[PDB]
DNA sequence: CGCCGCGTCAGACTCGTAGGATTATAGCATAAAAAAGATGCGAAAAATGTGATCTAGATCACATTTTAGGCAAAAAAG
DNA sequence: CTTTTTTGCCTAAAATGTGATCTAGATCACATTTTTCGCATCTTTTTTATGCTATAATGTGTGCAGTCTGACGCGGCG
C-alpha cells in the first residue's frame, strides 16, 4: 500500500475522492486522536488512512454517518 | 540552499531570495500549470497564500 | 549540540513524510516529481536515474 | 489580564487602606516563590 | 474603393556577480519659535518612631549516676 | 608457681535531673523627615521665516537615439 495509491481508486473510483477523505480522516486521527482499526506498524499517519480506506471500512459516507450520530447524541446528553 | 523560515520582503512580505540573504526559492507559473493538471487545490493554496 | 536523539527523532519523523522535487524548466507537468525521502551522508542528492 | 495600570490608594478603598505590608508580602511572595520551588522554568528565560 | 503612412506593441523559464554617482549656482539683518538647563514646588511613596502585647530558654544547689580508672588481689592461663 | 588480666572496690568525681520562676526579645497598624522623580514657569539660545541688493544685461536645442520589427489599427489619402 505504501509505494501504491492503486487498489484504493478502484475502491472508490477517484484519486481526488480517496486523498480529500483520507486528509480528513487523518486529520481527526492527528490531532483528534482517535484509535485505528487496521494494524499501526510505525508509519505516519498516511498509510493507515490509505489502509483503513483500501479495505472496506472508512469513506465519507461512513465518516458521515460516525459524526451524525456522535453529535446527534451530543445534542441528546446536553439536554 | 535550504531555506526554512526567516526574512521577508517590506512592501509585499514576501520570502526573500540568495542565500547570502536566506532566500527563499521561487517557482515559475508553469509549476503551477503543473498541478492544474494534476489538481492540488490545497497545496496551491498552501503555497499561495501562507 | 548535535545529539544523536535529534537524529534518532528526525529519522522518525521523515519517515511517510512525502517531499516534492523540481528542476527547471518545469516546462510539461513531469519535471517536477514527489519521492519518498531517505536519509545520506553527503551534501549531494540522490535520486532514480531513469526519470 | 487588563488594559489597566492600578498600583496605589484605589486599591487603598477597594480592599485595605494598607500599603507598605504589601511590601512585605512582596518579600513573601519572593520567599514562597524564589528558593527552589518554581525558579527553574523562569531560568530558561533568564537567557532572554 | 484600395491604397499609404504611421504608429503600437510582444519578444522561454528557475538560479549566481560586482558596488556605484555627480554641477553650480550672493549677501546681510530681525524677530520669531522652539530645545537644554535651573528653579521650585518641595508635593505622591520607600526609610523612622508609638507603647503595649506575647514568648522560649536560663538558672544553682540539690539529689543520682555514670565514668573512671587506679590499684591490688583473685582467678585463669602459661 | 608465677604472671596478667580482669572486676570490683576504693577513691575520688564528672554528668544527670527538679521545675519553678522571670526577662530580654520581637510584633505590631499607623503618623512623620528624606530620596530625587514629573509637569507648569523662565530664559537663554539657537535656529528659522521673512525681508532687500537701484551701471548694465532680452528666443532653446545640447546631447543623445541608433534607427527592432511584423501585424494590425487607423487616419488618411487618395
Amino acid at each position: 500500500a505504501r509505494v501504491t495509491v492503486q487498489d484504493a481508486v478502484e475502491k472508490i473510483g477517484n484519486r481526488f475522492d480517496l486523498v480529500l477523505v483520507a486528509a480528513r480522516r487523518a486529520r481527526q486521527m492527528q490531532v483528534g486522536g482517535k484509535d485505528p482499526l487496521v494494524p499501526e506498524e510505525n508509519d505516519k499517519t498516511t498509510v493507515i488512512a490509505l489502509r483503513e480506506i483500501e479495505e472496506g471500512l472508512i469513506n465519507n459516507q461512513i465518516l458521515d454517518v460516525r459524526e451524525r450520530q456522535e453529535q446527534q447524541e451530543q445534542e441528546a446528553a446536553e439536554l | 540552499h535550504a531555506r526554512s523560515t526567516g526574512s521577508y520582503s517590506l512592501v509585499t512580505q514576501q520570502p526573500l531570495g540568495g542565500k547570502a540573504q536566506f532566500g527563499g526559492q521561487r517557482f515559475g507559473e508553469m509549476e503551477v500549470w503543473a498541478l492544474e493538471a494534476y489538481g492540488a487545490a490545497y497545496t496551491l493554496q498552501e503555497m499561495l497564500t501562507v | 549540540r548535535e545529539e544523536a536523539v535529534v537524529w534518532d527523532i528526525l529519522d522518525e519523523v521523515i519517515r511517510e513524510h512525502p517531499v516534492l522535487l523540481n528542476r527547471a524548466p518545469t516546462l510539461h507537468r513531469l519535471g517536477i516529481q514527489a519521492f519518498e525521502p531517505v536519509l545520506i551522508e553527503g551534501k549531494a542528492i540522490q535520486l532514480h536515474p531513469l526519470v | 489580564d487588563m488594559n489597566t495600570d492600578y498600583t496605589l490608594e484605589e486599591v487603598g478603598k477597594q480592599f485595605d487602606v494598607t500599603r507598605e505590608r504589601i511590601r512585605q508580602i512582596e518579600a513573601k511572595a519572593l520567599r514562597k516563590l524564589r528558593h527552589p520551588s518554581r525558579s527553574e522554568v523562569l531560568r530558561s528565560f533568564l537567557d532572554d
